[PDB]
């Protein structure tokens, strides 16, 4: 399952005639895509491997 | 009610909340360089293969 969220402040003049408006005029512009089921869970990194990414002197 | 609105003048924000559209548009570029040399070479050689009788002494 994949979820797209978008959340935000629209100044009513910048909508088009049919009801449209980039999403490169809304104010506060909250653009969220996800997804869950394994392959989501394929795309995370393993505990230990974040581990020694944030803690491996190098 | 929302105020006096102009008729004829550009949608312009005017007041705190309005909203406003920023094209990020930055080309900075700066370089610098510089260099310096000196060089100095000498030879010198005086010989005396044959030395005439009233010059050898000297």
């Amino acid at each position: 399952t994949e979820f797209i969220r978008f959340s935000g402040v629209v100044n009513p003049r910048t909508i088009s005639g049919s009801n449209s408006v980039p999403s490169t005029q809304v104010a506060d512009a909250r653009i969220e895509y996800v997804g869950n089921g394994y392959i989501n869970e394929a795309q995370n990194m393993g505990w230990l491997q974040r581990f020694f990414l944030n803690l491996s002197p190098m | 009610n929302y105020g006096y609105q102009p008729l004829f003048e550009d949608r312009r924000p005017r007041n705190i909340g309005d909203t406003l559209t920023i094209v990020l548009q930055e080309n900075v570029s700066a370089s610098k360089s510089s260099s310096a040399n000196a060089s100095r070479d000498g030879k010198t050689s005086f010989g005396f293969d044959t030395v005439p009788r009233y010059l050898q002494g000297l």
